[PDB]
């Protein structure tokens, strides 16, 4: 499912802004 | 006459901004005066811990910034506009800054310490939430959003790492890192790659827009368990955003469907927040039918959770992060550069 396909993405971390 | 008493409120409320916008506070405490138990979280220059005012007994969250690591990446100015605008404001689902100062090396923000962890730990664990309690949260957003840009404050970092739970199950914005008082257009390329508007990715100048985008993506990670956008590098979230073609899952609603299909609108000119009606668009929409919305402000709603904790100096709603000791150099660092602060 979408669901799973997150779960296994490199980005159900905690996420880091970007900035200049 | 209801939407007067908030215009009356906001009136008395962006008074008292300015007198702490215009004259803010300094050096109003010492590294010596807290003792430091444990790290919160973290950040690309510092970190957050819980402290012990060690004269009052009560439990503080201390931001730490290393000011000579803030230079080489030419974050000054946001650095002291966090600091500016958070002692200057005022709002029940605002951490509160009580003090700061800073030594030779580091910043120090001194916040009110909010025990019941980030929304986004929850979230993970839980996996998603239901639309009433998604309802809850995403209401004192809007509110705190209709806030701050009556100050003329952008936010433009929401997403539920950020978002911290009281005791009483309601929500403390942290984080105003890239926050920012602008009247008109703005350029800096900042946030998390998942709650960008399109608008910022394709370098265009943006406003308080942005933010009303963002609540759109928050609430659909609150419902479904995950964004709209995501992928396995930034290059490939932001080809979907410019897209504009997000796809629902199956449970949610149909009033949540249109509302989320009128925050995450790509047409600047069409997105709820950005229209001549304001933010009552989004307050008046049928998936808020239920929602009183001075209850929420006053904090007499029954929260839909709250957080187990066994007495105050829990952190056990918080991972756990590796120490650091803390080296107060010699030599002042950075004096003129953040000498406002
Ligand atoms: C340009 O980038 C900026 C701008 C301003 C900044 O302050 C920073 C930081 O370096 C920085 C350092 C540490 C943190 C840690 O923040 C924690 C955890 C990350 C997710 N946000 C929640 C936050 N927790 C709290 O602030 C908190 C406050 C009170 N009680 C509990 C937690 C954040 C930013 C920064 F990197």
């Amino acid at each position: 499912t979408t669901y799973a396909d997150f779960i296994a993405s490199g980005r159900t971390g905690r996420r880091n802004a970007i900035h200049d | 006459s209801e939407q007067e008493s908030v215009k009356e409120f906001l009136a008395k409320a962006k008074e008292d901004f300015l007198k702490k916008w215009e004259n803010p506070a300094q050096n109003t405490a010492h590294l010596d005066q807290f003792e430091r138990i444990k790290t919160l979280g973290t950040g690309s220059f510092g970190r957050v811990m819980l402290v012990k005012h060690m004269e009052t007994g009560n439990h503080y969250a201390m931001k730490i910034l290393d000011k000579q690591k803030v230079v080489k990446l030419k974050q000054i100015e946001h650095t002291l506009n966090e600091k500016r605008i958070l002692q200057a404001v005022n709002f029940p689902f605002l951490v509160k800054l009580e003090f700061s100062f800073k030594d030779n090396s580091n910043l120090y923000m001194v916040m009110e310490y909010v025990p019941g962890g980030e929304m986004f730990s929850h979230l993970r664990r839980i996996g998603r939430f239901s639309e009433p309690h998604a309802r809850f949260y995403a209401a004192q957003i809007v509110l705190t959003f209709e806030y701050l840009h009556s100050l003329d404050l952008i936010y433009r970092d929401l997403k539920p790492e950020n978002l911290l739970i009281d005791q009483q199950g309601y929500i403390q914005v942290t984080d105003f890192g890239f926050a920012k008082r602008v009247k008109g257009r703005t350029w800096t390329l900042c946030g998390t790659p998942e709650y960008l508007a399109p608008e910022i990715i394709l370098s265009k100048g943006y406003n308080k827009a942005v933010d009303w985008w963002a609540l759109g993506v928050l609430i659909y990670e609150m419902a479904a368990g995950y964004p709209p956008f995501f992928a396995d590098q930034p290059i490939q979230i932001y080809e979907k955003i410019v897209s504009g073609k997000v796809r629902f899952p199956s449970h949610f609603s149909s009033d949540l469907k249109d509302l989320l299909r009128n925050l995450l609108q790509v047409d600047l000119t069409k997105r709820f927040g950005n229209l001549k009606n304001g933010v009552n668009d989004i307050k008046n929409h049928k998936w808020f039918a239920t929602t009183d919305w001075i209850a929420i402000y006053q904090r007499k709603v029954e929260a839909p959770f709250i957080p187990k904790f066994k007495g105050p100096g829990d952190t056990s709603n918080f991972d756990d992060y590796e120490e650091e000791e803390i080296r107060v150099s010699i030599n002042e660092k950075c004096g003129k550069e953040f000498s406002e602060f």
